[PDB]
């Protein structure tokens, strides 16, 4: 594909019943990404208190949808960075099941 | 069906 984030919002089925707004890819591995939810607690932006940003910078693709999107005929603009993740971890094990944030 | 991590994961990762 010539987009990224068109072509996995799609794959991972995030345009199915809605175009998702915003989203974060993140390219490390699954374990590196687990790990964070015993790193830094920082507050969420829902006020709560199981965020955790990780301790080293991380690859990541942000999306967008674009001004022009009107689902069902979604479209994204493409951003990679390197930066610290803040995901929401619950359950045991205590694993992430939100992204918050990246900074 | 489809746990909150699991969710997550399709969400989120691309390893």
């Amino acid at each position: 594909s010539s987009n990224y984030c068109n072509q996995m919002m799609k794959s991972r089925n995030l345009t199915k019943d809605r175009c998702k707004p915003v989203n974060t890819f993140v390219h490390e591995s699954l374990a590196d990404v687990q790990a964070v939810c015993s790193q830094k607690n920082v507050a969420c932006k829902n006020g709560q208190t199981n965020c955790y940003q990780s301790y080293s910078t991380m690859s990541i693709t942000d999306c967008r949808e674009t001004g022009s999107s009107k689902y069902p005929n979604c479209a994204y603009k493409t951003t990679q960075a390197n930066k610290h993740i803040i995901v929401a971890c619950e359950g045991n094990p205590y694993v992430p099941v939100h992204f918050d944030a990246s900074v | 069906k489809e746990t909150a991590a699991a969710k997550f994961e399709r969400q989120h990762m691309d390893s």
